[PDB]
RNA sequence: GACAUUGUGAAGAGUCAGACUCU
RNA sequence: ACCGGGGGCAUUCGUAUCAUUACGCGAGAGGUGAAAUUCGUGGACCGUAGUGAGACGCCCAACAGCGAAAGCAUUUGCCAAGAAUGUCUUCAUUAAUCAAGAACGAAAGUCAGAGGUUCGAAGGCGAUUAGAUACCGCCCUAGUUCUGACCGUAAACGAUGCCAUCUCGCGAUUCGGAGGGUGCCCUGCCGAGGAGCAUCCGGAAACGAAAGUCUUUCGGUUCCGGGGGUAGUAUGGUUGCAAAG
């Protein structure tokens, strides 16, 4: 539960960046 | 059930046979027809037909636990059989 | 050559009515258009004439069967009870 | 730093396999890895049964008992003291303790 | 005082058992349109064989149901069988393998009766290995053949002569002594017996059970 | 306007010298050529049609009959069917599942067919166009397009009026509302999505 | 009030013990069980709700019981322990042993004594989640 | 809801003194 | 009289949970560290007997078995498949590993249709706390179940690729075989597994009968790493309904 919320914060990161580019 | 399988595949590679109803029709008529194989699809007066035939001729029929389609396909053959009839095994045992 | 990649037979529809309803479409179109084998004369030869009438080709058999499919896994499923209660 | 041969499980030959739940905590705990028990009591107690053969109403009758498989998830097994921590030497000894 | 209203009656069991006196059961006096014998009627007991015929076998338990009522007596008849959870827990052991089995058979009177059936691999005399189990073949066979046992021994009798045959559990014996030819079976019991389908009472068979 | 297809049936008068024809809502299965029995005595097979009490427990039938005598009237729909729940001899009753999945107890004696009714899956199909439900209704009755309430004058609806386009008053009506006010959600016992089962 | 004794007949009632960890029910009827001869619980003996199931609760209420029993002719019971069962404990609570105990010192005949916990085959999901109850 | 259409029998309770009332 | 929780389809049974019916009881029940929210005289909780739904197959159950892995456990019927063992049966190099390519692939998740018992993300309350968007308790929605499709990821672990071969001792264990004695016992019995403790050598060590037979390096073959982050991010490509791969 160290990484894997890192995990969830970059694919947060990831939608985020998807909706602005799209 | 698989012995008849086996038995029919001798009875094609070694012995005689008509594969058909008018064939089979001729054949026990004329007398040359040990036994008489009938697909479980068959229409029931064409069964009936041929049942009738069969008791007149005195020989065995056997009522195949399959469609014209598995029939074809043990006879051999690409296309769909819903009768046939044995007049020699050959080198096979399907008559006993 | 393929004409279509994914729509298939519900390219007669354009670009209308929504992706998702086309696709949902398409499956029993495909159905209904299909042809079956006929399991008293054993060939491929059932063709829908209406919804839920079915016609043989061959044997002309006139058979009840589902809107767009020749059976249905219900009615499958009924006529398994009904011959398992005869077996036994 | 690997502390046990069998890393902790009884599991050998075995891909997966179905898990319990603990008695005290319900944690799920693969059946293999939680420390089962089986208990076999009186269902009086020692101080008891003397009353309660007393005030029977029978000649002679046998007390009957209780038996209970129980299985403990790590976490509170130790915490009940069922087992407790050990040396680097006598974690591999296997015999059960004393009774 | 809410208890001035009960009468107390006297359950009795039915003639398998050499004890007839089961108990004293209890209900509200007759008022209106409630009968005690209505209420009384349908009705379950649960007693000991050790209560009931003060054999050895105190583990099995028998449920009686009351069908009539004459005067302040309860009559009551076979409702269902099953053994101890003491015993039960007991039987089962480690490192042996257990045989449950269940099946549903026929009275003559027109009773079904399931009845479930369990048993254990036994050790043999000179055994070193510590377990004690067998093939799965071994142990359908096994199962087959108590199934078999069950259905000769009931089938052709009635439910008095079951009951008779379940009181000193002689069927489990004749599975003990018969099942061992494949593996020698050990603490075979009739672990529970229960109507599945029952005829229509009959006071005329009830008067001649009591 | 039946998504069911008609079965034409014939059978022989017992009285007189002449051939009776029947139509029902075939069973899916049933083909042109088939021999149906109908009594007491008719064995289970798809097709049938018998008393409901000499069914087992579970048997799927179509066609049944709400009281004795009446032909048939519940399960008549492409791909719908009842299920025999339980049975009374005592009382001489059956209780069956209707296809809505409320419970309904008739007597023993009631009949119906064996099997479901032919055509199911209708209802998977969009139909996409809006000339498909014109031609759908074409064929049943005047019962096509159908207009919004908020979207007349509130002199046709008591929806209607309005700067915007809103009820303005609680959908729910009661039960014993006027012939002109009992629009909308009737009696309703509750409104919203559905969360779980119902 | 009671049925007649034949001059030293044991009259049977069937107690249920019923011992969770978070109350104790001791509840008296008769052998066939749909009738309730007399019922006490620790609940109804303590005030504080932490010692619903304290032994002392426990004997409380069966001395109770006892008392109403012995008043209504009832000398002997038939003991049915009891757990929580289902998904929960299987082990008998605190106040099943003190219930014991006290009829027996109040003077009932004690008969035969079966835990009745209701066993599954197999359960449905247990309460807690699949990492348990972390306090 | 009441009255009339509305008839023929049982069981329980309550009123009375064989009737009424209810369920 | 093969062996096996290997797979699939039907089917039987089991208590338990919940709901509910009948009867009795009489004021608490539930829950906690303590409480409260909550349920309860419309008579709850508790008893005894039923009825209905869905889920799950306790105990037996193991350093036991099967499967390529993921995984697999109530009875019975049917279908196809398979290991090991036995073989003085047959073919005769047909083999090992494998870019691209393809099947399967826990749980969660998505789509459609049925089911909705239990539990239960999110949500709402009662607690605790300085706060408590948590741990604890109560009521629950998606989901958890089945059918038909998607996704293709897990500490998918033995953190150890596959094939062949050599190097030690002991006694146990599953299956089959051989020889004796009476299902069990015996044969320092033979193979095939799954392990354990006496262990050469190896290793930074922990430890490993393989992670040994390697500066005395070299049996065949596939994939992968090159100080830590930036970062499995940006961009491009591709698959996907989406989440994302």
């Amino acid at each position: 539960m160290r990484e894997k919320w890192r995990k969830k914060r970059m694919r947060r990161l990831k939608r985020k960046r998807r909706a602005a580019k799209k | 059930a698989e012995n008849i399988n086996s038995r029919l595949s001798m009875v094609m590679k070694t012995g005689q046979y008509v594969l058909g109803y008018k064939q089979t029709l001729k054949s026990l008529l004329n007398g040359k027809a040990k036994l008489v194989i009938i697909a479980n699809n068959t229409p029931p007066l064409r069964k009936s037909e041929i049942e009738y035939y069969a008791m007149l001729a005195k020989t065995g029929v056997h009522h195949y636990n399959g469609n014209n389609i598995e029939l074809g396909t043990a006879c051999g053959r690409l296309f769909r059989v819903c009768t046939l009839a044995v007049t020699d095994a050959g080198d096979s045992d399907i008559i006993l | 050559a393929k004409r279509t990649k994914k729509v298939g037979i519900v390219g007669k529809y354009g670009t209308r009515y929504g992706a998702s309803l086309r696709k949902m479409a398409k499956k029993l179109e495909v159905a209904q258009h299909s042809r079956y084998t006929c399991s008293f004369c054993g060939k491929e030869a059932m063709k829908r004439k209406a919804t839920g009438i079915w016609n043989c080709a061959k044997c002309h058999k006139v058979v009840a069967g589902g809107a767009y499919v020749y059976g249905t896994v219900t009615a499958a499923t009924v006529r398994s009870t009904i011959r398992r209660l005869r077996d036994l | 730093t690997f502390k046990r041969r069998n890393h902790g499980r009884n599991k050998k030959n075995r891909g997966h396999v179905a898990f319990i739940r603990c008695t005290n905590c319900g944690r799920c705990c693969p059946k293999d890895k939680a420390i089962k028990k089986f208990v076999v009591r009186n269902i009086v107690e020692a101080a008891a049964v003397r009353d309660i053969g007393d005030a029977s109403a029978y000649t002679q009758y046998a007390l009957p008992k209780l038996y209970h498989k129980l299985h403990y998830c790590i976490a509170c097994a130790i915490h009940s003291k069922v087992v407790r921590n050990r040396s680097r030497e006598a974690r591999r000894d296997r015999n059960p303790p004393p009774r | 005082d809410p208890f001035s209203r009960k009468e107390w009656y006297d359950i009795k069991a039915p003639n398998m058992f050499n004890t007839r006196q089961v108990g004293k059961t209890l209900i509200n006096r007759t008022q209106g349109t409630k009968i005690a014998s209505e209420g009384l009627k349908g009705r379950v007991f649960e007693v000991s064989l050790g209560d009931l015929n003060n054999s050895e076998a105190d583990f099995r338990k028998f449920k009686l149901i009351a069908e009539d009522v004459q005067g302040k007596n309860v009559l009551t008849n076979f409702h269902a069988m099953s053994m101890t959870h003491d015993k039960l827990c007991s039987i089962v052991k480690k490192w042996h393998t257990l045989i449950e089995a269940n099946t549903a058979v026929k009275t003559t009177d027109g009773y079904t009766l399931r009845v479930f059936v369990i048993a254990f691999t036994k050790k043999s005399v000179n055994q070193v290995k510590k377990t004690s189990y067998t093939k799965t073949s071994k142990i359908r066979k096994i199962r087959s053949e108590m199934i078999g046992c069950i259905e000769k021994e009931v089938t052709g009798c009635d439910l008095k002569e079951v009951v008779s045959k379940l009181i000193p559990d002689s069927i489990g014996k004749d599975i003990e002594k018969t099942c061992s030819k494949l593996y020698p079976l050990q603490e075979v019991y009739i672990r529970k017996v229960k109507i599945i389908k029952r005829p229509k009472v009959d006071l005329g068979r009830l008067h001649d059970l009591h | 306007g039946r998504g069911a297809p008609l079965a034409i049936i014939a059978f022989r008068d017992p009285y007189k010298y002449k051939t009776v024809k029947t139509t029902v809502v075939a069973a899916e299965g049933m083909h042109t050529g088939q021999f149906i029995h109908c009594g007491a005595k008719a064995q289970i097979q798809i097709g049938n049609i018998v008393p409901v009490g000499t069914l087992p427990e579970g048997t799927t039938i179509c066609n049944v009959e709400n009281k004795s005598g009446d032909r048939g009237v519940i399960a008549r729909a492409s791909g719908n069917y009842a299920t025999v729940i339980a049975h009374n001899p005592d009382t001489k009753k059956t209780r069956i599942r209707l296809p809505s999945g409320a419970k309904k107890v008739v007597q023993s004696v009631n009949r119906a067919m064996i099997g479901l009714v032919a055509g199911g899956g209708r209802t998977d199909k969009p139909l996409l166009k809006a000339g498909r439900s014109y031609h759908k209704y074409k064929a049943k009755r005047n019962s096509w397009p159908r207009v919004r309430g908020v979207a007349m004058n509130p002199v046709e609806h008591p929806h209607g009026g309005g700067n915007h386009q809103h009820i303005g008053h609680p959908s729910t009506v009661r039960r014993d509302a006027s012939a002109g006010k009992k629009v909308g959600l009737i009696a309703a016992r509750r409104t919203g999505r559905i969360r779980g089962g119902k | 009030l009671g049925p007649q004794a034949k001059e030293g007949e044991l009259i049977f009632g069937v107690a249920h013990i019923f011992a969770s960890f978070n109350d104790t029910f001791v509840h008296i009827t008769d052998i066939s069980g749909r009738e309730t001869i007399v019922r006490v619980t620790g609940g109804m003996k303590v005030k504080a709700d932490r010692d619903e199931s304290s032994p002392y609760a426990a004997m409380l209420a069966a001395q109770d019981v006892a008392d109403r029993c012995k008043q209504l002719g009832i000398n002997a019971l038939h003991i049915k322990l009891r757990a929580t069962g289902g998904t929960r404990t299987k082990t008998p609570g605190p106040g099943a042993q003190s219930a014991l105990r006290a009829l027996a010192r109040a003077g009932m005949k004690i008969g035969r004594i079966e835990d009745v916990t209701p066993i599954p085959s197999d359960c449905t999901r247990r309460k807690g989640g699949r990492r348990g109850r972390r306090l």
